[PDB]
């Protein structure tokens, strides 16, 4: 097209001159390729719009002017494309086969910047997964150099949370995942253009990870920032939304109905809601119902208020941190919870008068006391 | 973490600054200050003008020069070794971006983060008419509190 | 020969009349094997003075993971009769700390399967509270798992689940004479009954003001008096609270009302503006500002 064939010769092409993008063999193959508008990454500027997505053969042709990447074309510039473009390519042996000769040559050849790359070319290996295992391994060391480093580019972490998210991607632990690409989207949050299949789809995953979270809840979160419209929408997210309401509503059969495969697939979440259900009645029950210092919530009628049963109350509502969260204790007798925090929450409006009312409450009376005493 | 020791000499210094270069508010005086920042408290010993241009009309533009540092710490230095530069200084009363430039500029001569310094240069408020901040980083910078020392002999 | 006191007891002297460890890596073997004869003999005191005198030198060695390994598995086998699982699981973990370097991580990891295990197997330790998660600990191959997720199983203990797990885990879990001397799984069940009902009233002590004998031996599934043990156990090892109440059979878990409290509370409550106000207050205009605008 106009951008690869009228760009990739006058692009640069010219940036850059008399160099193997222009070059014999150079123009026929992308002509050769085409100019039909899908191409190879096209030499700064627009290759810098071109992560084009037939995969590029100036694989070569870019590599042309890389020698010269000292006077010429500078920057990152590289893992900008190809080490980001053709690591999407997505084969196996692919990325192995310019994972050692760009890691090796951007570090070593030019060398003898390269962090961010060091960071693709071991990021990009976790992609293929390889084995967690290595992957890990490498990966805390990607880690254990990314912890020293204070890197201008969230693009490191934006690898990297990418990547170790990546990681936990392969695994379970979307606590740490979920929340660990939930840290990547507040990396990413600053930067990095991408696709919706891209947006959303980890943003699915990620609010999928809410699900294979869940959590310390959650309950409320980034679903406020722009992963809904974005992620939910519809399929999944409806559930993913609908989980959304049953991390409000808490009906089992309000989403019991709605589970298929994917969701019953871990069915686990059936517990899950059970400790929403109680934790989401409770947080409520909790931020609100006592406000009159609020602590008791004690237990059985207050626990089956969770519309859970009282026997189970004798688990759920028993358990505490082993819900992972309450404080207190148990009147096994008196039937009473005895509560303390650990329950987070939110709103406004309210308190919000009420708060210097007291506090210059007693600051004017002082004054009165407060009249001559270190004075006089 | 390293919340500050003060000195007064320094704070009184800083206004003769902002008094003597006749700097209102449409500007801030601006300088080193001076100590040793190892600890999880810092000392002020010291602080220096640095002869500067502000500009909030356009605030990215503004004016100083680091070779006074340069030639100051030398003397500084040879004056006491005890001078190595903790950080730097300005009026205030409040905070512009423009501070942030400033700020990293510092972080080259300094051993840790360095330190921002307000000043109350009509010391209206409070206790301290003063803040002193450190980048931290999403930017942050911070304000740990601080306080003044003996300094007897100041005290005196 | 069969003897064995005095096959032991000419080699009974070597540290003192022979060498003043001229070679110790000669020497350190038959400390060693002093030690080894100790064993059939049992005296842990022949081997004791040589043990305790003897390992660090092997670290002081250029390092020679056989002179721990060997002595760090008499060292076990000291632990071993001597069942002090913190201090077994300890010196495992010191040189386990060395056959992760030594030795792979697979023929590795059995001996923290029993670490673990042994800490498990141990009434409880503090560092075994630090020793909980190493980091790649639950290895992340076998398990090696229920293991440290028996540790995880610690913040929600139960013992409904005693006789659950215990069935639950036996392949070499509860069943093990391999590396650990439950002969019957005692050395491990019984111990780790307690263990386990140790820690059950942990999180019991956490999370109850008040509560039957019944509901405790409902969820506690002993006797009385076993229950009353554990209490007394732990009541006299002061460990946590309860009442002695037969006649209500129920027991306050209390708490040391006396602590005066408000003391620290009300100062806490200070501490609550010393942090809040004090926190609060000095982010609040620098934020808005912070953020300006």
């Amino acid at each position: 097209m106009f951008n690869n064939h009228e760009i990739d010769t006058i692009l640069s092409t010219l940036r850059m001159e008399a160099d193997p993008s222009l070059h014999p063999l150079f123009e026929q193959f992308e002509k050769f390729y085409e100019e039909k508008l899908w191409f190879q990454l096209s030499e700064s500027l627009t290759k810098f719009f071109d992560d084009a997505k037939s995969t590029p053969l100036r694989l070569r042709l870019y590599d042309n002017f890389v020698s010269k990447f000292y006077d010429k074309i500078n920057q990152l510039s590289v893992v900008k494309y190809l080490l980001a473009s053709l690591k999407d390519s997505k084969d196996f042996d692919e990325s192995l086969k310019y994972l050692d000769d760009l890691k090796a040559q951007f570090q070593e050849l030019d060398s003898k910047d390269g962090i961010l790359l060091i960071d693709s070319e071991i990021a990009r290996t976790y992609l293929l997964k390889n084995d967690l295992v290595k992957a890990r391994d490498l990966l805390d060391d990607l880690e254990k150099t990314l912890d020293k480093k204070d890197s201008i580019p969230l693009r490191i972490t934006n690898s990297f949370y990418s990547t170790n998210s990546q990681y936990f991607k392969f695994k379970n632990d979307f606590n740490s995942f979920y929340y660990t690409s939930l840290l990547y989207l507040s990396t990413l949050e600053p930067s990095t253009s991408i696709t919706l299949a891209e947006r959303q789809q980890l943003a699915y995953d990620l609010s999928i990870s809410a699900l294979l979270g869940d959590k310390i809840y959650n309950f409320g979160e980034l679903l406020h920032h722009p992963i809904m419209e974005t992620i939910v929408n519809d399929s999944n997210y409806d559930w993913l939304f609908q989980l959304l309401n049953a991390l409000t509503v808490g009906d089992f059969d309000k989403f019991d109905s709605l589970i298929k495969v994917q969701i019953s697939k871990i069915p686990i979440l059936a517990q899950h809601e059970s400790f929403l259900r109680q934790k989401i009645c409770l947080m409520t029950l909790i931020e609100t119902v006592f406000v009159k210092n609020i602590r008791m919530l004690s237990f059985e009628d207050i626990s089956k208020a969770t519309h859970l049963p009282k026997d189970n109350v004798e688990h759920l509502v028993m358990r505490a941190i082993s819900l992972g969260l309450l404080k207190g204790s148990i009147d096994q007798v008196n039937e009473l919870v005895t509560i303390s925090w650990v329950q987070p929450r939110i709103i406004s409006g309210d308190q919000i008068t009420k708060m210097k009312d007291r506090l210059v409450e007693w600051n004017d009376q002082v004054e009165k006391l407060g009249k001559k005493m270190e004075a006089r | 973490h390293e919340k500050v020791t003060i000195a007064p000499l320094v704070l009184l210094s800083a206004l003769d600054h902002y008094e003597r270069t006749q700097t209102k508010e449409n500007k801030r005086c601006v300088g080193v200050i001076l100590g040793d920042a190892n600890s999880s408290t810092i000392r002020v010993t010291n602080s220096f003008a640095l002869p500067f241009e502000e500009d909030e009309k356009n605030s990215d533009v503004w004016f100083l020069d680091h070779n006074y540092i340069e030639n100051m710490n030398e003397m500084c230095k040879k004056i006491n070794a005890k001078e190595k530069l903790i950080g730097w200084y300005h009026s205030g009363p409040k905070l512009r971006a423009s501070d942030l430039k400033i700020n990293e500029l510092f972080k080259k001569y300094t051993q840790n983060n360095p330190l921002l310094l307000i000043v109350d240069v009509k010391q209206q408020g409070v206790g301290l008419p003063t803040d002193a901040y450190v980048a931290i980083e999403e930017k942050t910078f911070l304000h740990l509190p601080c306080t003044i020392e003996a300094e007897e002999a100041e005290e005196i | 020969e069969g003897k064995i006191d005095e096959a032991a007891d000419i080699l009974c002297e070597l540290q003192v009349e022979t060498y003043g460890s001229m070679e110790m890596s000669e020497k350190i073997q038959f400390i060693l094997e002093q030690m080894e004869l100790s064993i059939l003999k049992g005296d842990y005191s022949q081997a004791t003075v040589l043990s305790r005198k003897i390992l660090k030198k092997t670290f002081k060695n250029p390092k020679y993971e056989s002179l721990k390994l060997e002595y760090y598995n008499l060292l076990v086998k000291i632990s071993l009769h001597k069942r002090e699982y913190l201090e077994v699981a300890q010196y495992l973990q010191e040189i386990y700390q060395t056959d992760a370097i030594k030795s792979d991580e697979a023929k590795w990891k059995p001996v923290l399967s029993h670490i673990v295990y042994f800490l498990v197997l141990s009434p409880y330790g503090n560092l075994q509270n630090d020793l909980i998660h190493k980091i790649q600990n639950d290895n992340n191959l076998k398990k090696l798992e229920s293991q440290e997720s028996l540790v995880k199983l610690f913040t929600t203990n139960e013992l409904m689940r005693w006789p659950i797990v215990q069935k639950t885990y036996e392949p070499v879990l509860n069943e093990d004479d391999l590396a650990f001397g439950g002969e019957a799984n005692k050395h491990h069940w019984e111990d780790l009954q307690k263990r386990v009902i140790e820690h059950n009233l942990r999180v019991i002590s956490e999370y109850y003001s008040r509560i039957t004998l019944l509901r405790l031996n409902e969820l506690l599934d002993l006797t009385e008096s076993q229950t009353e043990t554990y209490i007394s156990d732990l009541v006299n090892q002061g460990i946590i609270y309860a009442k002695v109440n037969r006649p209500a059979k129920i027991v306050n878990f209390e708490k040391p009302k006396n602590s005066s409290q408000l003391l620290n509370e009300w100062s806490h409550n200070v501490d609550e503006l010393l942090e809040h106000i004090e926190t609060i207050g000095h982010l609040i205009t620098k934020e808005e500002i912070m953020h300006g605008l």
